[PDB]
Formats: structure tokens, C-alpha cells, sequence
């Protein structure tokens, strides 16, 4: 999962390592999006990403079930009697597998595993680096 | 609305439509009001402009769901050619069952014959009807696809046959209290529905009889009405589509865009409607619930629109641009943040407990439909 | 309900052609009038043509009606008997007879086609004494 969500948001959240040593994330704020008062167009630090879950349970699902019809599509076609089988299989034991999404567990280890591909060697210390670059309201 | 999402999820054809209208129906795309369409569905309002391949694909498809015994919503609109479409609405006095016969259908053939026979001319008759049992009683729809002359003399032969008694006198013989306007004057006027489409809250159309009568240019006089059944061989779907030249058996002789963007929008309709106009009457709260629904997003203007039209003295003169005055005004409001709760505070106030079980049906589909999508296996964020 | 029964064919000058109705009972010299009318009548003869007839006239022979005629099944002597070919079924109305459902009979097998066929049968099943 956490390649394909790496492969979703490589323009939107940023992982780094504190001196504490935990790990923070970073996001992109965009317009025409629950925010506070002016950070348009601004990173902002965050410890928990909340967008990053509802994108996991809610846009994935729309790739897993393209991925079911196309098993649908295939099954439909006629062939031999092994292939149906394995695709019967393979159907079988991707359904079962399809629901774990929305597990809790399984969503925060896919975060966890997910914190290292997100990641962007020396981010931190080169923030704010550039005197030139000012943060106003609107931009 | 569930029944639509059980189907989707026990039967592989709607499955195989939903893949053909997402994969290949999506590149034939047509405006939403252009008459280059041919395949209207009023479930989503899509447009289709469909060759003949993706037609009689399309028609082979549907007669498949249709022998299985899915929902259909299907319309298609008449072009410059198609065959005759007829809108025959009984009102009946009383809901019994009249046995027609094929001998009065062959009758009626006859009549409709003589009655098309003074024009230009050179036939399967199909005689479909309601399920009955419905106030009003029954109707019926003889297609007749075979021949092509969509112009105004479709609408000299409906006025024709608006007067026609005979038609009229038989009616009366299978006892029926409405001669008149049965016939309705926009009969080719109006976008039909294919074979097998139902009605909202209506169940579709079963086929009755069906009735063979080859024209005879040379001797227009021997009208031999002869036909072998034999139905279930033929494609019904694409045989009575009036587009299909090329049919096997028959011969070619605002605010609703809005509410299908949001099902949200459908529940604030419905909300809105639950408490009583008066509040929309004067100014004050009228602009209240305008502001509370402002702060909801930007595109529910025509929304509040529709709420708008209730008292045109008011709305016209008045309430029509000051409702745009106060939404350019809350463009930029960040004073107030009267949301949607006021609202269900108001509806609760007004008219208790008949909301209850409007929200009950809201977020029982909702987890209805998450329990149909995957096999009961409840998990978290459900 | 109209029957068309013809000969197995492959003989000369080809098959003899029967089309029995007895559903009326009209056994007077109104059948020679009938007979003449179609005697002289050229839209059959047409129609034969249509079928590569180059008999139009003496098939039908003038005293059709005076002799007796033979059940379903009797076959003249050294010849063979005749098989059905269509069976249409086409009611009548006394006020106006122009509609015309001459729509084909289905399933003739499940009656005792001897039975139905015979002239002097008014009690037959699928045909009426009218």
C-alpha cells in the first residue's frame, strides 16, 4: 500500500527526523481546504497526518474496486478450465484481503511503514535557510 | 436505491454494463441538452451518441439484464426517422382486468392501417402493457418501429387520430370511461423508454402480443394479419429499438444536476421542505437560513434558488437579487458561522419526531451500503 | 380455421392441392356459384403464376362439390395420401368483417385432426359448426 500512496502524494507530505528523533510530517497547504487563517500556499508541521487516512480509506477504494471489475472483466471472458480456477483463487483471496483497509491496526502500520519512502534527507535545517523568502498572509 | 445497489452486487451483467458505460460508452460523451443524443438515462442524466456497433452492443446487453430481471431508466429520443411510438394511457372506471384478444388487437390493426394509409407509403405490431392492478388502471404501447417519416405528418396522424371514434367505440366495447385524451398529442412528441425500462415507483412494461402484417404497395386493399410468435428468439431489446435499421426480425421500411452532484443536497431538500414557509416569509430569518446555508460551500446557491421561488411577490422585486446581494455579502462574511445545525434545531422545533425517521432512512442506506459492498465484513471507519 | 393439405409431390404435372373449411354448412347450389365465381377468378391465376403454374384454368374442376371427398389421410388407389402443409386460424364478424386476423394456428397435433377435418362433424373441438 505504501508504494502505491507514495506513488498518490510525492507533492504533498514531507517526513523528517527532529533532533528528539521523532519522526514529523510536513504538508502543502492548498486553497479550498479546512485550514486556519492564512497559510495559503505554506508548509505546516504536523504529528498525526489526518488527510493522509481519509485518503487511505476513501480514494484507494476507487483503485481496489478497478482492480475487482478487471478481475470481473477477465473472469467473464471464456477460457480453459485451469485459468478460471486460478482467477477463482485469486478473486477469492483478494476480497478477503480488500476489507483489511479500513482496519485501524493495519492503517497505522501502513503509516509506519509508509514514514520511511516519504522521506527527504536534510529538509529540517534548510528551512528558512534563503533571507529573501518571506511568509505573508496571502502568499 | 438499495435494490439498485443489490443488484449491482449479485449479478455480473450490471457489473459488464457498468464496465461498458465507464470503459466504452464514456469517450461517445454528448452535451447535456444537444440533440445529437440518441441514449438518455435519467438515473444519472447521461447523454449518449451511440453508432450502431455500441447501439445494438448496448441493446444486446440490456435484453440480457432484462431476461434476468434487473431496473431499468433507459430513454431514447426520435430523430428526424424512427419507427411509431404511442403513448396509450387507459383510465379505466375500474381497476378489473379487461381480456383483450388477439382478434380485437388485429381490429385495431386495421384501424390504425386505414388511418395511416393517407399519406405517403410504400409491419411487426407490438402491443406491450401494464402490470394493471394501479389507480386509474392500466396502459399500452403498440410500437411499430418499421418504417422512417419522424416529420409533421407524425403530428397530422396523431391529430387524426385524436378524433378517431371508432378506436373510441371499441375502447367502450372493452368498457373503458376514458375515449379521450388517452391519447396523448406529444405520443411521438416525447423521449420513450427502450423494452424493459420501468417506471419510478411503476414496474416496466411486459409485451402482450405481437402481430405480423406485410404492407402490399400493389394491393393496399388485403390486409393479412398473420404472425408466428416464436419471441425468445429475438433480440426484443434491439428488435424494438426505433434506431435499429438493422434489427433481425423488424425491417427498416439546475437544481436537479445539482441534487445528482450531492445526495446531501438531496437531504438539505428534504429539510428544508420538512419546516414551515413562514420563516422564509419575512426577511429577517429568511436571511439567516440564506447565510447558514452560505457558509455550506458556494455551489448551493442555486439551492438556496429553488427555496427562493416560493412567494415570487416576494422573490421577484426583491427577494431575487437581494438573495444575490447577501451571497456576494458572504463571499467575503467571516463575522457569523451559522451552519446546518441551526437548521435540524428548526426542523426538530417545528415538526418533531417525522424527521426521525427521515435521518433513520438517511444513515440506514448509508451502512447499508457499505454492508453490501463487502459481505458484512464490518471493520473500523464504517 | 383454414387447412391446406397437398399431395407428397414428384409426379407428373405436379401435386393436387385441397383446402378444406368446414366450418359452414352451406351444402346447396351456392357452391357452384362459388366455383364459377373462382373459375373465372384471375387474381388466383396470378398467384399461380407467381408459383410457376402454367395450368391457371382446369385445376379447379366444376363439379368439386358434387362428389364425395376423402379424409385426412386416404390416399387415392397406388398413390399416397395427403399431408397438411398450414393450418390459419380467421374469424368472422356478421356486422364488418374487414379486420382480418388470419393468424397462423399453433400446435394443430394435440387434436384429432380426422375428427376436427370431417364435414359432417359439428361436435369437433378446434373447429365450430357455423
Amino acid at each position: 500500500i505504501a508504494k502505491v500512496i507514495y506513488a498518490m502524494m510525492g507533492n504533498k507530505f514531507v517526513v523528517d527526523v527532529d533532533s528528539n528523533g521523532k519522526y514529523v510530517w510536513f504538508e502543502f497547504v492548498l486553497p479550498g481546504q479546512p485550514m486556519n487563517q492564512g497559510e495559503i500556499w505554506k508548509w505546516r508541521k504536523e504529528v498525526n497526518p489526518d488527510e493522509l487516512h481519509i485518503y487511505i480509506s476513501e480514494n484507494f477504494s476507487r483503485v481496489m474496486d478497478r482492480i475487482t471489475e478487471h478481475i470481473k472483466y477477465h473472469l467473464s471472458q471464456p477460457h480453459e478450465s485451469n485459468i478460471l480456477n486460478y482467477y477463482k483463487k485469486l478473486l477469492k483471496a483478494f476480497e478477503r484481503s480488500k476489507s483489511k483497509i479500513f482496519n485501524d491496526s493495519f492503517k497505522k502500520g501502513v503509516i509506519r511503514q509508509a514514514e520511511f519512502l516519504f522521506r527527504q534527507r536534510s529538509f529540517i535545517q534548510t528551512l528558512d535557510t534563503n533571507p529573501h523568502l518571506l511568509g505573508v498572509g496571502n502568499g | 436505491t438499495i435494490q439498485l445497489t443489490a443488484q449491482r452486487k449479485y449479478l455480473a451483467e450490471v457489473q459488464a454494463l457498468e464496465t461498458l458505460l465507464t470503459r466504452e460508452l464514456s469517450v461517445f460523451l454528448t452535451e447535456p441538452g444537444s440533440k445529437k443524443t440518441n441514449i438518455i438515462n435519467r438515473i444519472t442524466g447521461k447523454t449518449y451518441a451511440l453508432p450502431s456497433t455500441e447501439l445494438l452492443r448496448l441493446y444486446e446487453h440490456l435484453e440480457q439484464c432484462r431476461k434476468q430481471g434487473a431496473l431499468m431508466y433507459f430513454l431514447e429520443r426520435q430523430g428526424t426517422y424512427s419507427g411509431l411510438m404511442l403513448d396509450y394511457d387507459l383510465k379505466l372506471n375500474t381497476n378489473a382486468v379487461p381480456p383483450l384478444e388477439p382478434p380485437a388487437l388485429s381490429r385495431l390493426c386495421h384501424r390504425i392501417f386505414v388511418h395511416i394509409k393517407n399519406s405517403s407509403v410504400l409491419i411487426h405490431f407490438f402491443f406491450t402493457l401494464k402490470p394493471e392492478v394501479v389507480q386509474g388502471k392500466y396502459g399500452f404501447h403498440v410500437l411499430i418501429p418499421g418504417l422512417k417519416l419522424a416529420a409533421s405528418t407524425k403530428k397530422s396522424i396523431i391529430g387524426s387520430l385524436q378524433h378517431d371514434a371508432t378506436v373510441q367505440k371499441i375502447l367502450h366495447e372493452q368498457g373503458v370511461t376514458n375515449p379521450e385524451s388517452c391519447l396523448d398529442p406529444h405520443s411521438a412528441s416525447v423521449p420513450s423508454l427502450l423494452y424493459g425500462s420501468s417506471k419510478l415507483n411503476h414496474k416496466p412494461y411486459q409485451l402482450k402480443t405481437g402481430f405480423e402484417l406485410v404492407f402490399d404497395s400493389s394491393d393496399p386493399d388485403y390486409i393479412p394479419i398473420h404472425q408466428i410468435k416464436n419471441l425468445e428468439s429475438y433480440n426484443l431489446v434491439s428488435e424494438l429499438s426505433l434506431t435499429n435499421e438493422q434489427g433481425s426480425l423488424v425491417r427498416p421500411v439546475s437544481l436537479s444536476i445539482l441534487m445528482l452532484h450531492d445526495p446531501e443536497a438531496r437531504y438539505l431538500h428534504k429539510i428544508l421542505n420538512l419546516l414551515p414557509p413562514e420563516y422564509y416569509v419575512e426577511y429577517p430569518l429568511w436571511s439567516n437560513v440564506v447565510f447558514a446555508l452560505a457558509n455550506t460551500s458556494a455551489n448551493y446557491r442555486p439551492l438556496a434558488e429553488w427555496f427562493s421561488q416560493k412567494c415570487p411577490e416576494k422573490w421577484n422585486t426583491g427577494g431575487k437579487e437581494k438573495l444575490e446581494k447577501l451571497w456576494n455579502d458572504a463571499s467575503h462574511h467571516t463575522e457569523k458561522k451559522i451552519t446546518k445545525r441551526s437548521i435540524m434545531y428548526w426542523a426538530h422545533k417545528h415538526a418533531p419526531q417525522q424527521y426521525k425517521e427521515i435521518v433513520e432512512q438517511g444513515y440506514f442506506s448509508i451502512l447499508a451500503e457499505y454492508v453490501y459492498s463487502y459481505n458484512g465484513m464490518l471493520e473500523h471507519y464504517m
